[PDB]
């Protein structure tokens, strides 16, 4: 109710409770947090553009050439990781708000 | 005796052409360019009504 602003507006009610009996030993009771949010996107985005950095540069890649792996395998996981971002950017702010579609057929008699 | 002697080369020079410059130095022209693409990217709904 009170970090509504920080929930995602169409998974409504965001929690799982969990309770074991037993506490930790020597405290008298204790909690285990795990939380998805979008919030984390700050990771993804700085590794990607760090990324652009060395590899706009080529900086170190003869590194791994020197194993085998090639310019194709950094592309492929380059365009994983910048659609993992993409889809950050796709479930924050996301419209809790239903959609509508609308189409028509046929020809004007000019164009 | 002759200080210099005869036993040494005496090879009589040539008409050589004229010297051309070292380096050209032509002028250069800008490469091209177009703008940067977004890698990331706006997408679309995945599920409609």
């Amino acid at each position: 109710n009170k970090n509504s602003s920080y929930f995602v507006e169409w998974i409504p009610n965001n929690v799982k409770t969990a309770v074991c009996d037993i506490p930790p030993r020597g405290l008298k009771m204790s909690a285990t947090f795990i939380g998805n949010s979008t919030a984390i996107q700050e990771l993804f985005k700085r590794i990607s553009e760090q990324f652009t950095a060395m590899f706009r540069r080529k900086a170190f890649l003869h590194w791994y050439t020197g194993e085998g792996m090639d310019e194709m395998e950094f592309t492929e996981a380059e365009s994983n990781m910048n659609d993992l971002v993409s889809e950050y950017q796709q479930y924050q702010d996301a419209t809790a708000d239903e959609q509508g579609e609308f189409e028509e057929e046929g020809e004007e008699d000019e164009a | 005796s002759p200080g210099t002697p005869g036993s040494r080369s005496r090879t009589p020079s040539l008409p050589t052409p004229p010297t051309r410059e070292p380096k050209k130095v032509a002028v250069v022209r800008t490469p091209p360019k177009s703008p940067s693409s977004a890698k990331s990217r706006l997408q679309t709904a995945p599920v409609p009504m």
